[PDB]
């Protein structure tokens, strides 16, 4: 009725450093 | 101090998908400020004015050395936004070299989703070249400064380490660390040989990559996919970003390989996290992933090789501390390839700007296991990679 793997919400926690020009 | 290697080694801090930082001071007297190392951009910025999400900020009238250009800046990234005031002031980095530099700093007066809630860092070193700096090339970037004002040698080399960083017991749980070594190459932060591929255009730390395996299977795409419309190396960037054919291909290749085709589509897209057992994340069952970069010598490449401790990356206070929980952190993009802290975390990675050059090596902090390590082999012989570059059509 559980187990593994199971998967939740979530996500983005990430940096993403300039625009070109 | 001597501003000696060994004391830059360990000089970075960060948590899981917050960037990584250096400590530095800024004015007289100094005001100290931790700062977000990044290779994708060419900008110093800090806070200077109150934020919600700023423990700190620089305060330009508490500086005797301070020097307003009156000028204005703003400054897009790919995620996050800030616009400021020019000026220059000195600046020092305490376990960085030992000398002091006047260098333009951007003194950020708003900014949208550029700080993160509780990040410990509140300002932004940009290591590129001045042909991406704004409002224009002509504000000369901080290394460019430190080079020109110091006899420091025009390179620097960065060590990521990701959750192979040593730390007490009672630290929290999401803390990164690494160093930055400014000047030169620091012998213990590697094993094995360094492998270099050219700088193409000095812009950003652009390179070019020649050829993609996923558990050692040709991705078979034509190479130019690869690097449309740039393919660069970001340690201001969390993932692995590739364009969107790329991206497909890839993730089509990965589930292949490890028969995780029912996996559902918001974890390939990074809106799912996948969570085991603490202990029982079944690493082999994920194949490694290989860019084949182009070589320093004629049709001559070498490849470096990331595990999926390096792609599937831990997320802390999701989930019961009995589950390990993972973020797929490959990801699409529409300007390009970007080789973030997925890539970088596996090696050591030297900026020689003096050269014109990147070098790679194994990093000896990478996190792996007993059976597979992150790896830099060469050389490869391969034809027409300089056909493997974008060029405007």
């Amino acid at each position: 009725g559980g187990g593994y793997p199971y998967f939740i919400p979530x996500g983005x926690g990430e940096v993403n450093x300039v625009a070109e020009x | 101090r001597r501003g000696s290697f060994v004391e830059m080694v360990d000089n970075l801090r960060g948590k899981s998908g917050q960037g990584y930082y250096v400590e530095m001071t800024v004015g007289s007297p100094p005001q100290t400020l931790n700062i977000l190392v990044d290779t994708g951009s060419s900008n110093f910025a800090v806070g200077a004015a109150p934020h919600p999400f700023l423990h700190r900020y620089y305060q330009r009238q508490l500086s005797s050395t301070y020097r307003d250009l009156r000028k204005g800046v703003y400054v897009p990234y790919t995620q996050g936004k800030w616009e400021g005031e020019l000026g220059t002031d000195l600046v020092s980095i305490p376990h960085g070299p030992n000398v002091t530099v006047r260098a333009n700093i951007a003194a950020i007066t708003e900014s949208d989703k550029f700080f993160i809630n509780g990040s410990n860092w509140e300002g932004i070193l940009g290591l590129a070249y001045a042909e991406i700096a704004r409002p224009d090339d002509s504000l000369e970037p901080f290394f460019d400064s430190l080079v020109k004002q110091t006899h420091v040698p025009n390179l620097f080399s960065l060590q990521l380490c990701g959750a192979g960083f040593p730390l007490n017991q009672s630290e929290v749980l999401a803390s990164v660390g690494g160093s930055m070594i400014i000047g030169g190459i620091d012998h213990s932060l590697y094993t094995g040989s360094l492998w270099y591929t050219p700088i193409r255009r000095e812009w950003y730390y652009e390179v070019i990559i020649v050829r993609v395996e996923i558990n050692g299977q040709d991705l078979k795409m034509d190479c130019k996919e690869y690097n449309y419309d740039k393919s660069i190396v970001d340690s201001g960037t969390t993932n692995l970003r590739l364009p969107k054919k790329v991206f497909e291909a890839a993730v089509k290749s990965i589930k292949a390989a490890s028969s995780t085709e029912k996996f559902p589509d918001g974890f390939w897209l990074g809106e799912q996290l996948v969570c085991w057992q603490a202990g029982t994340t079944p690493w082999n069952i994920f194949p490694v992933i290989s860019l084949y970069l182009m070589g320093e010598v004629t049709n001559q490449s070498f490849r470096i090789t990331i595990l999926p401790q390096q792609y599937l990356r831990p997320v802390e206070d999701v989930a019961t501390s009995q589950d390990d929980c993972y973020k797929f952190a490959i990801s699409q993009s529409s300007t390009g390839t970007v080789m973030g802290a997925v890539i970088m975390e596996g090696f050591y990675v030297v900026f020689d700007r003096a050269r014109k050059r990147i070098g790679f090596a194994v990093s000896a902090c990478h996190v792996h296991d007993e059976f597979r390590t992150a790896a830099v082999e060469g050389p490869f012989v391969t034809l027409d990679m300089e056909d493997c570059g974008y060029n405007i059509p």
